[PDB]
């Protein structure tokens, strides 16, 4: 395989090369949101995020080796997942609210106008004040989001995909003794950011019942691409 | 049949 | 709370003290000579869980740093982990047991059997999974005693300037947790490059376990409303805390 | 909660 070759540092590039655009909500926000209305706008966000993510996929080494198969499972299992980092990951220097659009930054307040969102909201908050304090870097992001889309989906089926993640695992390494990091500092540092994958997984699952929940009591109408994908757990 | 199929090849 | 013991005690002390707090692996009530139905099968499991969760709180008043948390984050962190922490016990006795899932010494299931109960049938291939998962890593007692401490400390720490020293501390322990990981796997003979990553490949299997366990919460809500299993009234309690 | 009074009980 082609991933197996690359350096810590053409890692590095090759996925900060692959980040995907941050997109804009629908504009002239009326400022105050109803429930159908704040989910129009999210689940439009989400719909267009989900062909720029898939297309970002592609382009991470080590994921067109895999089959047509087993690229279409694991964007399943991890797209919710992929979407809450990438979430999480914006809303880092803004402390207290959510930058799903740079058009469209939310208050835990505005969580309480869709019923059972403020749950996973606080729980998106609590991760981005969580990387906030770590002081995440860019180029750990973006190994983390892979790490996301390349582990989530593997365990539900191999080799290949396990060269890669320690792959990314050298490159995590590589990053921080850069940074000056002491070795217990690294494998600690290393520890603590593989943690809130638990955590980012913990919220996707709330997240995947939430919608569901909208799937029958059908106030928005989803796309079917977000259909397909929301199919995909149960 | 799934669109996810189309756009993971175009 | 003031000179935690968790954090003056070195790595192989670390071991000690979670090898030695080891719960019991429980029998269950299954009698062979009469097959029954999914009803019955999980009436056993529930039976089996509410026991084992009698053992796995009084196991987490010993695990490191946990006595030294008030009663109300102790509480919150049980509700939250006590399912992930069933699941991988019972991928861990089951590592030696390829293609079964070994509830109980005498209750050694086929994924066949599990199919009775619907729904279970998912949640069985990834107990599977991650048990053959665990045989191919061939993961040490001293790593899954790590694992499973690291389990009750992190799945509930993200669920004012007293708590940051808190959750602060709960980060220290976590991390101390982390230096008997790493300890454990230069002594046996990795280089830094093969500690890393057996690491990483260790606290990824986590994100596996916290899926199985938010899937497995699912379907102990729909036996609740079903009302078809008896379900005692600490695992209720233990389940409303997730609904 | 038995949780609460489990975790009491000493
Ligand atoms: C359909 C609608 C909304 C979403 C998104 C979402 C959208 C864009 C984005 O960047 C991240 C998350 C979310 C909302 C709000 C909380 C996170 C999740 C899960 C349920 C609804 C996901 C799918
Ligand atoms: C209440 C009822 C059943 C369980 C147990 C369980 C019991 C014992 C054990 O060692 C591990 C898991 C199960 C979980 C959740 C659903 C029923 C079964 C089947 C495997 C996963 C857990 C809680």
């Amino acid at each position: 395989s082609l991933a197996l070759s690359l350096t810590a540092d053409q890692m590095v590039s090759a996925l900060l090369d692959a980040e995907p655009p941050i997109l804009y909500s629908e504009y002239d926000p009326t400022r105050p949101f109803s429930e159908a209305s704040m989910m129009g706008l999210l689940t439009n966000l989400a719909d267009r995020e989900l062909v720029h993510m898939i297309n970002w996929a592609k382009r991470v080494p080590g994921f067109v080796d895999l089959t047509l198969h087993d690229q279409v499972h694991l964007l399943e299992c991890a797209w919710l997942e992929i979407l809450m980092i990438g979430l999480v990951w914006r809303s880092m220097e803004h402390p207290g609210k959510l930058l799903f659009a740079p058009n469209l930054l939310l208050d835990r307040n505005q969580g309480k106008c869709v019923e059972g969102m403020v749950e996973i909201f606080d729980m998106l908050l609590a991760t981005s004040s969580r990387f906030r304090m770590m002081n995440l870097q860019g180029e750990e992001f973006v190994c983390l989001k892979s790490i996301i889309l390349l582990n989530s989906g593997v365990y539900t089926f191999k080799d290949h995909i396990h060269r890669v993640l320690d792959k990314i695992t050298d490159t995590l390494i590589h990053l921080m003794a850069k940074a000056g990091l002491t070795l217990q500092q690294q494998h600690q540092r290393l520890a603590q950011l593989l943690l809130i994958l638990s955590h980012i997984r913990h919220m996707s699952n709330k997240g995947m019942e939430h919608l569901y929940s909208m799937k029958c009591k059908n106030v928005v109408p989803l796309s079917d691409l977000l259909l397909e994908m929301l199919d995909a757990h149960r | 049949h799934k669109i996810l199929h189309r756009l993971l090849q175009d």
